[PDB]
């Protein structure tokens, strides 16, 4: 039952509330089931973190290259992936504490070196402001360390030898599974992984390595581990928020619209009027 | 047989686990034949398929990309990776991340919850004379 | 005839005894089939309780139905 | 007046109405009827038989086959008749059928004999009637005089006088919906908008304010923890999910106390239910204390007298 | 709006003003129809740059953000970009800004009344709806004449 | 004057050659600018198609309109 007006807006709040239904539903389940079968990703970073940690006490110790990393010169930032449609609250997150870290961090005398990551990064950053040295495209839902390389490969000549000491990882992170925080941690320059390094080894302190094994190889397992681990906060927290934001906003907004068809309860009586006429002509 | 714990972490998740005792896998120098008692000897796997021992008698040729040997004392963590660096590979990422991003890049994942809905969000979110037709 | 519009008062249970208590689910494999298999635009990957009310409910549906001017015994 | 669609039925409220009601108050409860099929009075009347009515009940009713003034002139059998047993000690209790013989005859005799009368479709005798009509039902010095107002309304017209007579000259409208009956209950009667003026405010008692208070307020606050909360999933169940999920299952799946209607049609028993049971039960056992009833025990118990005996007994 | 004195007084007569409950409803200082008609002196040729260049920006902004609502409204915030913020900037700020008190309109709601001018009211619409004068917020503009009580109040408060 | 709803009875046969060979801003100016403002509701959804057509049809025609003194010598 409709009105001109009344029909096509109830055919569009009804195709608009079950597709966002539907999306939101589909969303929910692939981002629950896809959130909670690729959310463990700990043996790289804890392994390498704890080996390395645990073992650097006595072989680290005397000369270690991941202390002054580079030149105090420029100042990094990064950018959050957004590849999904309604990501949230991650291009405000992502612009203020992107443009607030780097603009406040380098306004002192520092450079600009944000590094673009997903389809976000291609419009908050090249097409906003700031720095764009490296865009990695394509992406996806699924990251790994072998499609990852052009952040480790472009940003290891401006951390390793003399150009941006101090950084800004910002990142859309999820703690929870409606809670999408983005942190923005300082990165590319000391990890200080002091979680066992207390205590000198027990074993025996002799492998077939030196510093640039233990230093170089370290590096990219952790930064890769964690950078690509870290980036299933972003598909999750965009995924949950749109599905989420579509099915809570799917019953109190547009469905709003319905009850303006409650109205059209009362535009059947301005037909009574259509009889009102025949008083003038049918009635006499 | 099994003794030691010689649990194997790949680049995302867990590549393998369970005990193990006499491990004739290939070291830095080359091939050698360790077992259970040895020390903590941090060396690197490269590629290829080694034949070791799991559990209950598992010969099984674990083959592989990149890997660092980590033992410690009395536990062999094989932290491995998903590839190897070496030559080329990530040579071409300053190229063409530089040449690719500093003009126009695109980016298009997959999206599969999403990309259904393009049909009911633009043939929808158009045809504004009737949705705005609220007064004040 | 509809599916779902077309109801009358006194049902399946009047007839023969093989009509009322072993074929009487219409509403079953119609909702189930056309409320499962209908809202498959946006909401893809079906699982074991949506792929199997699509060739039973397809099959039958499509497949049970009488044609124009067809004699049924 | 009445609401909502099926669940209880004729059968329910006459089975259930023409026994507990005649044996708890003394009065002649009788019906009427106009605008009825032709059929239902050869298989309505059976149900006479089954529940021993008919010797207490005058079945007044016109069918439709007849026309405007031949089958809506019922309601003089129904006022005069009545009229004799409500004056003289006990209490007559009418029972209306639909009013699209009222309002379809009152509307098209009234407006198409040739004069003018309300708009809408509506005829200008519908206020003299419904409100002369509506008041004549009052309680009296020698007996009450009750009347089921079951009017039906035409499709929710708040423009036409359905809503404005029904909802303006009945009191209490109760619903019916398909979602108590769906579960498998015994009454179909929902506690939402099923209530009075004098039966949720601070005009009754501590029992009516507490047991209206504490039953609207846990069934609304925990309607929406076993239904939004299922799309989402039970892992952050608290006490409130719990007890609030088990009270209101328990309380609400076990608070259908069956009356006298399936006594002598079905076979289960239940007698009445008392106040005192259902207002110092509902209350407190309800909310948070002796969490011992599970769900297939406690159906089938006299408000909360006979679901003590079930925790423990069975 | 839709009897004889509509459509015979505003072809009759000179102006066709109203009064429409959006603008008294909501807590202006105008209470008037602004929208609906006006006089002939409000072209190109009699009226001037102001006029042209304040009418048409204000009814482009006001247009485009008044029916910019099936976009911006139930969709809320999330394909917007530089023309919500600025039309509904622009708009808010000269719609909530252009009315005030004039005497008898003073005493009659709570704010005080002051004379305004036509230099600052009809030079006022190229800095706040263009990004001069736009720096100020909701409780600067509110109850303001032209550019006195809005840089004086968004200024000094 | 809205684009569309304005046909001619005669349309451009009552005209000169130059008239009725260079009236070629009617289906394509009028249709193709319509594509650009009811295609870009979404999430920015703007390409090749969307702005190769728009400097040419959209951008083109929004500055030919007549004001108050229009004259066509």
């Amino acid at each position: 039952a409709g009105a001109k007006d009344i029909r096509s807006k109830i055919a569009s709040v009804q195709n608009t509330q079950k597709i966002t239904k539907a999306m939101e539903m589909v969303a929910a389940s692939k981002m629950r089931k896809s959130q909670d079968r690729m959310a463990a990703s700990r043996p790289y970073a804890e392994t390498m973190r704890k080996v390395i940690g645990h073992l650097a006490h006595g072989n680290l110790e005397y000369k270690h290259p991941y202390l002054e990393d580079r030149d105090v010169k420029r100042v990094g930032y990064l950018v959050v992936s957004t590849d999904r449609g309604l990501a949230g609250g991650l291009n405000i997150n992502l612009f203020k504490k992107l443009l607030a870290e780097m603009k406040t961090w380098t306004d002192k005398g520092v450079q600009a070196d944000l590094a673009m990551i997903g389809s976000k990064g291609v419009s908050f950053f090249n097409s906003v402001g700031g720095n764009v040295v490296a865009q990695v495209t394509g992406m996806g839902d699924n990251p790994s360390l072998s499609e990852l390389i052009g952040p480790v490969k472009v940003m290891l000549q401006a951390y390793d030898e003399g150009r941006l000491d101090k950084l800004y990882i910002v990142s859309n992170k999820f703690i929870n599974t409606m809670s999408q925080v983005p942190t923005i941690s300082q990165l590319l320059p000391l990890p200080a992984s002091d979680d066992d390094d207390l205590k000198h080894k027990s074993w025996d302190y002799l492998y077939e390595p030196d510093p640039k094994a233990l230093l170089d190889t370290l590096l990219r397992r952790y930064v890769e581990s964690q950078v690509y681990q870290g980036v299933v906060e972003n598909l999750a927290s965009e995924q949950a928020a749109r599905m989420v934001a579509m099915k809570a906003a799917t019953d109190n907004g547009g469905s709003l619209i319905k009850e303006l068809q409650l109205v059209y309860n009362k535009a059947r009586q301005a037909s009574i009027t259509q009889e009102l006429t025949e008083i003038v002509s049918g009635a006499a | 047989a099994m003794t030691y714990h010689l649990d194997v972490v790949s680049a995302e998740q867990q590549m393998f686990s369970g005990l193990v005792e006499k491990i004739q896998v290939t070291g830095s120098e080359g091939e050698l034949g360790i077992y259970p008692g040895h020390a903590p000897l941090l060396t690197a796997i490269k590629p290829g398929m080694i034949r070791i021992v799991k559990q209950h008698g598992h010969e099984e040729f674990i083959y592989l990309s990149g890997g660092i040997l980590e033992v410690q004392p009395g536990n062999v963590t094989v932290l491995a990776d998903t590839a190897i660096r070496g030559q080329d590979l990530d040579e071409a990422r300053a190229m063409e991340a530089k040449r690719k991003a500093e003009e126009h890049i695109s980016s298009s994942h997959g999206d599969v919850d999403y990309a259904q809905a393009s049909a009911e969000l633009a043939k929808a979110i158009a045809q504004l004379r009737v949705i705005e037709l609220t007064k004040k | 005839v509809n599916p779902g519009i077309s109801v009358s008062r006194v049902g399946g249970a009047a007839q023969t005894k093989i009509m009322k208590k072993l074929s009487g689910g219409i509403r079953t494999a119609l909702a189930q089939y056309r409320e499962l298999a209908a809202f498959s635009q946006f909401a893809s990957d079906l699982d074991d309780a949506t792929r199997n009310q699509l060739d039973h409910g397809q099959k039958v549906t499509e497949l049970l139905k009488q044609k124009q001017y067809a004699p049924m015994s | 007046g009445l609401f909502g669609g099926a669940g209880v039925g004729k059968t329910v409220n006459m089975m259930e109405l023409i026994r507990n009601i005649a044996i708890e108050h003394s009065g002649y409860s009788v019906f009427a009827g106009v605008g009825e099929r032709t059929r239902e009075g050869n298989d309505f009347y059976h149900e006479m038989t089954d529940s021993n009515v008919i010797d207490k009940v005058s079945l007044v009713y016109g069918q439709m086959n007849e026309p405007p003034g031949n089958r809506l002139r019922v309601a003089l059998t129904g006022l005069t008749m009545a009229e004799k047993f409500r004056d003289e000690g006990r209490d007559v209790l009418l029972f209306v059928d639909n009013i699209y013989r009222y309002t379809l005859a009152g509307t098209e005799v009234s407006a198409l004999l040739g004069r003018m009368p309300s708009a809408v479709g509506y005829q200008p005798t519908l206020a003299e009637e419904m409100g002369v009509l509506q008041e004549r039902i009052t309680s009296t010095k020698t007996g009450s005089i009750t009347s089921v107002q079951a009017v039906y309304v035409p499709a929710d017209d708040l423009t036409d006088p359905s809503p404005a007579t029904t909802f303006a000259h009945l009191d209490a409208t109760v619903v019916l919906s398909r979602q108590i009956a769906s579960l498998g209950i015994y009454p179909a009667v929902d506690p939402l908008d099923s209530t009075s003026r004098q039966l949720d405010p601070l005009v009754v008692g501590q029992e009516h304010y507490d047991t209206a208070r504490g039953v609207q307020s846990i069934l609304q606050r925990y309607q929406e923890l076993k239904d939004i909360i299922a799309i989402l999933g039970m892992d952050e169940l608290s006490e409130e999910d719990k007890l609030v999920v088990a009270r209101a299952r328990k309380i609400q799946r076990f608070l259908s106390q069956p009356f006298f209607v399936a006594e002598v049609f079905t076979g289960s028993p239940g007698k009445y239910v008392s106040l005192k049971d259902t207002i110092r039960g509902f209350k407190g056992i309800m909310e948070g204390e002796y969490d011992h009833l599970p769900e297939q025990a406690f159906y089938m118990v006299g408000s909360i007298e006979e679901a003590v005996e079930k925790a423990k007994k069975l």
